[PDB]
């Protein structure tokens, strides 16, 4: 019962178990992976960074149990054999774009392996490339990033922040460690409901911090200096794709003239364009829009009724026009010029 | 004998760009330049890359000066200067290039074929990319006749459904043909005049649109009236594409002006029966129109999308900074 | 030699020549130091050059001065680590530092043969304060036989315009003077706007004499072209959000304290002249990383 709107994405439930149609000696799939394919369902999602933690590291166990085809190579088996995996992993729920840069990365690893090495050589260069790659492109990045944003932060400032990012709580912990002094304001939305782990996190380490919904967001943007926010993505034409509601954000904060600041790492650059906020993007389970207003609860057995659709998206597109600056490992850039420097 | 031929057919080419010109697309223009610059090359006598050099430079002014309107030509005669200088800068490994080789004819022979065979396979991969910019049940608006919005909009036609409308162009009406071709192969067209362009745009999803030339700031040579359309699509923030290959792009600024446009005879306006109303009338007939780059969003060319501001760096990579100016 | 010497020679050079800027003045009298020099080993050269340039800073507080002498420190050194003998080391960078003192001197006839196919026929030029690269561009513009109309600011508080229309009577060229607080009432009758530069930013922005920003807003709501002609030595590594971002050693010179400079945003901006070429404000990001080598 999708929208006629959004008929082509596909919308799935959290209650099909996909587990029940298998062996419970799994031997199509392998166990670790089907261990992670089912807790994919529940959580583990944060970012695209623990996701790609737990898929290389999944990875990194199946390329350890690997025998050689008497009458084959490593470079063809693997990547013949990777492809049912991944395949099973989508349909437990769609990827994202840092892990599609990772698998084209490991294939390119795979290809170039020459024949004359052993088993054991090829896997423990395997092993210690995965482990280079992981080291280099995500926690030294993570650490450029808030030497460099550290810089941009004064004594007396109110930082505006929304969602749960990583990035975002480590730069402001740094700042703080380091003898700055000011306040936060954190905004959130239903249904997920995810600002409390930053509120959480900020009341721990000591920070003052205000909490408040999304509608009342004009309400508090005459106090705010500065508006800092994380991202899933970056698109070719400079365009910055996050969670739904960072676009009305920037959009205000442009009305009231204030400044706007986008952080990102290096390898989540995509080759996509787009140019709405609309097309491709995922839907979610509708259910969960139930309110539990404990007496009355309305829109119960939603499905009875003839003409009633509930929409659930999960991303949204902001142009470049609203962005005015961008922190990566290699400096700070504007928005429009990400194209020109990055592809290189 | 060589010599002679090859006088005569530059002589025709000249004649033919100062008498109007002829129902030539673009790709024929590239091809018979590219072409004649390659039997130039073959039939004259030369030792060292400057004589060749100035030689193609006094031509390529010749031809340029020739017709202004036209550019496609410039920009071959420049590629064609990049190429020699980047073969000598190989073989050779202030600069002098009275160095002498026997290798410079063959892989500068090679280097033009390779280009024509390029050249050739263009229109498929623009057409390839239509199916992740049109869905089912939309409006698009377009103006004049275009031969790569044609092929665009036909492969995309092929598994689904839309509208399109057809802005006439009316010095010339030329939005006819293209709404009658449309039509043929199955697809909801309407044709509509210049003058209600502003009151429909409330129903339309996209606009796409053809040119003549791509300037270095990103701005656009168009046909008369585009200006109008640009400025009323941004009034609806309504998103805005053009489709132009890589022989549209040129290293030039706007800052001539004057000679920008072209004029032709005020009979297409006002007819000459008119009688002694003809004494005392001014009648100007512009063809071209500048449209600055604040107005575009995106560009679809034979290698994918990309925003306006990099097409600088696309020229840094195409001609030599010394070959600008001829 | 002293830091005595180092003043001293910076200022008599100053003095000697008006027809000159402070960063070209910074630069030879660096490569005095240069050629003044006992030392053996390459980075006690380095401290000591450092230290000088940090001297000559104090003295006179402006933008170009640190970004020359940070462009001649890492220019002079591309291949200087070779040889174990200390004279064919500094033999090399004397001459490689002759060499950009030659290059530095060709800016201003490119920046005018560059711009002075930009001006119409009969047509008013509006511009502010006084620039001597924008006089070189006009007496171009007037040798290709063309006439045009000037108006010019007082440019309080040192009245700084009235030298330039007073260099501009001498070529008999019509031109008029107007106050601080009639900007906005006669850009009806203007045409286009250029102006100086005194920095340019990483974002594409500039800042400039005080006065700019008010005069860039007001061409901007009536749609006037905004052009900008500035040199590659003025470069500087920097990205200024509001106008609080600017350091305080460039404000105050060495409200009421009257700041001296302001910072202009690359939304109102054109098009930029620079000896590197024609550049749209976007193409700036990545031309400031190439030069900064």
């Amino acid at each position: 019962s999708k929208v006629s709107l959004f008929s082509h994405l596909p919308q799935y439930s959290r209650q099909n178990s996909l587990t029940q149609f298998m062996s419970i000696p799994s031997s199509v799939i392998h166990p670790a992976m089907v261990r992670l394919g089912l807790q994919y369902s529940q959580g583990l999602v944060s970012g695209s960074n623990a996701r790609c933690i737990a898929l290389l590291r999944a990875l990194q166990q199946v390329i350890q149990d690997y025998t050689t085809p008497p009458n084959e190579e490593l470079s063809r088996d693997l990547v013949n054999k990777l492809k049912p995996y991944m395949s099973f992993l989508t349909q437990c729920r769609p990827l994202s774009a840092s892990m599609h840069n990772a698998i084209k990365f490991l294939n390119k690893e795979i290809t170039s392996v020459g024949s004359s090495k052993r088993e054991e050589e090829a896997k423990s260069e395997l092993r210690a490339a995965i482990d280079r790659y992981v080291q280099e492109k995500i926690v030294l990045a993570a650490q450029a990033i808030s030497r460099f944003a550290y810089q941009k932060i004064s004594n007396g400032d109110v930082i505006l922040v929304y969602g749960c990012s990583s990035l975002v709580s480590r730069i402001l912990q740094e700042a703080w460690t380091e003898g700055r002094r000011f306040r936060v304001v954190v905004v959130d939305s239903r249904p997920w409901l995810e600002g409390r782990h930053t509120l959480r996190s900020l009341v721990h380490a000591g920070v003052p911090a205000s909490y408040l919904l999304i509608p009342a967001a004009s309400y508090v943007l005459p106090e705010v200096s500065k508006v800092l926010l994380g991202a899933h993505a970056l698109l070719a034409n400079g365009s910055v794709m996050s969670r739904v509601g960072t676009a009305q954000l920037a959009l205000v904060a442009r009305a009231h003239n204030v400044p706007v600041l986008v952080c990102c790492e290096t390898y989540k650059f995509c080759e996509r364009v787009q140019t709405d906020a609309f097309v491709s993007n995922e839907l979610d389970d509708p259910d969960d829009l139930q309110c539990k207003r404990g007496e009355h609860v309305a829109l119960a057995n939603w499905q009875n009724h003839a003409s009633l659709r509930l929409l659930n998206l999960v991303y949204d597109v902001t142009p470049p026009e609203l962005v005015d600056l961008v922190i990566t490992e290699l400096g700070m850039i504007p928005c429009s010029s990400v194209p020109v420097v990055l592809r290189v | 004998a060589k010599g002679s031929e090859l006088s005569e057919r530059i002589e025709s080419f000249v004649e033919t760009l100062k008498r109007g010109g002829g129902p030539r697309s673009s790709e024929e223009m590239a091809r018979e330049t590219l072409g004649l610059l390659r039997q130039i090359i073959t039939d004259h006598r030369w030792s060292n890359a400057g004589e060749l050099m100035e030689l193609i430079r006094r031509e390529g002014r010749r031809m340029t000066a020739a017709q202004p309107s036209e550019t496609t030509v410039g920009n071959m005669v420049r590629r064609v200067l990049k190429i020699i200088r980047e073969e000598y800068g190989r073989l050779h490994g202030n600069e002098d290039f009275s160095f002498h080789y026997a290798q410079l004819q063959s892989n500068i022979i090679e280097a033009i074929n390779e280009l024509l065979v390029e050249l050739e396979g263009t229109m498929e991969n623009i057409a390839a990319q239509a199916l992740e910019h049109i869905h089912s049940n939309e409006v698009i608006m377009t103006i004049g006749f275009s031969r790569t919005v044609e092929a665009f909009l036909k492969e995309a036609a092929r598994k689904r459904k839309f509208h399109v409308i057809v802005a006439e162009c009316a010095p010339f009406c030329q939005g006819h043909e293209m709404a009658v071709n449309l039509s043929k192969a199955g697809i909801e067209t309407t044709v509509m005049t210049d003058a209600a362009i502003f009151a429909v745009m409330s129903r339309v999803n996209k606009v796409i649109i053809g040119t003549k030339t791509i300037l270095a700031n990103g701005a656009l040579r168009a046909v008369t009236g585009t200006h109008t359309l640009a400025l009323a699509a941004k009034h609806h923030s309504t998103p805005l594409i053009v489709c132009a290959p890589m022989f549209k792009l040129s290293p030039q600024f706007p800052n001539e002006e004057d000679s920008f446009h072209k004029f032709v005879a005020p009979e297409e306006v006002l007819p000459f029966t008119e009688g002694d109303i003809l004494e005392k009338v001014s009648v100007h007939c512009p063809v071209f129109d500048y449209v600055p780059p604040e107005l575009i969003t995106l560009f679809i060319s034979n290698i994918g999308g990309n925003a306006p501001s990099y097409i600088y760096r696309l020229m840094s990579e195409l001609y030599h900074p010394d070959d600008h100016v001829l | 030699m002293d830091d005595k010497e180092l003043i001293e020679y910076f200022k008599s050079q100053m003095k000697e020549d008006p027809d000159m800027a402070s960063a070209v003045a910074a630069i030879r009298t660096l490569l005095e130091f240069l050629k003044r020099d006992k030392g053996e080993t390459i980075q006690g050269l380095r401290a000591n050059l450092t230290s000088a340039i940090e001297t000559l800073c104090g003295v006179d507080s402006s933008v170009a001065v640190s970004s020359g002498g940070e462009l001649f420190l890492r220019f002079i050194s591309l291949a200087s680590l070779e040889y174990s003998d200390y004279s064919k080391c500094k033999k090399i960078m004397i001459e490689r530092g002759e060499l950009f003192l030659r290059r530095i001197s060709l800016s201003r006839n490119k920046i005018a043969d560059l711009c002075h196919t930009f001006i119409k026929d009969g047509a008013t030029i509006l511009t502010h304060a006084y620039s001597r690269v924008v006089l070189r561009v006009l007496e171009a513009a007037v040798a290709a036989k063309k006439r045009f109309s000037v108006y010019v600011t007082e440019s309080q508080p040192d009245l700084s315009g009235k030298k330039m229309a007073k260099a501009l009577c001498h070529l008999n060229v019509p031109v008029t003077v107007v106050l601080d607080a009639a900007v906005g009432y006669i850009m009806e009758k203007a045409d286009l706007v250029i102006v100086g530069a005194e920095g340019v930013v990483e974002n594409g922005g500039i800042i400039n004499k005080i006065g700019t920003n008010q005069m860039a807003v007001c061409a901007k709501a009536q749609n006037k072209p905004f052009y900008v002609v500035a040199e590659s030595f003025k470069f500087v590594r920097l990205f200024p959000l509001n106008q609080q971002d600017v350091p305080d050693k460039f404000k105050y010179k060495a409200k009421e304290e009257h700041p001296w400079v302001d910072y202009t945003a690359p939304s109102l901006i054109t098009l930029l002249f620079t000896d590197l070429g024609v550049l749209t404000p976007s193409a700036v990001s990545d031309e400031l990383i190439k030069l900064y080598l």
